[PDB]
């Protein structure tokens, strides 16, 4: 739109989030230890 | 797979090989940002390398 | 082509080999307290004895 306008969401970022391979981890300073996020234990894709 | 010897049937169980994959991505932007007014840049700072860049 | 045999004595006793097993005194479910991801979510449980084996 305009140069001064706020930055639009990146389509690359949207696609990367959709693929769901960004790494999320348990918090270091949470007691008791947090559960494993559902992303960290997903299985490998069946097709290369 | 294994089958009995001299079996009357001769069917053979095919084994298909499967290749898996996973993604590696850049996701963080680690930075350190400093700001100095002209008053701080002129008077307070006496050696830029040893007071700003190294820390 | 493969074939195998276990050599037993003339009376059917097997004495050429000896089997050893670790004693298990107590078992504990891995992970301790846990919660499911959603209402309908499922997860495979695992339990280990005091020897660390997967029973």
């Amino acid at each position: 739109g305009l140069i001064s306008d706020p930055v639009e969401v990146d389509p690359i970022q949207v696609g990367r989030d959709e693929a769901g391979w960004v790494q999320e981890l348990r918090d270091r300073e949470a007691w008791p230890k947090q559960e494993v996020p559902e992303q960290a234990k997903k299985p490998a894709k069946v097709g290369n | 797979n294994r089958r009995d010897l001299r079996d009357p049937d001769r069917t053979v169980i095919a084994s298909e090989l499967v290749e898996h994959s996973f993604g590696v991505t850049l996701d963080k932007h680690v930075y350190a940002a400093l700001k100095f007014t002209d008053e701080q840049r002129t008077l307070d700072i006496r050696d830029y390398t040893k007071q700003v860049l190294m820390p | 082509f493969t074939g195998r045999k276990v050599v037993t004595e003339v009376d059917g006793s097997f004495v050429r080999a000896v089997e050893l097993q670790l004693q298990a005194s107590s078992i504990t479910i891995v992970g301790g307290a846990f919660a499911l991801a959603t209402t309908t979510g499922t997860k495979q449980l695992k339990v280990r004895d005091d020897n660390g084996t997967d029973v």
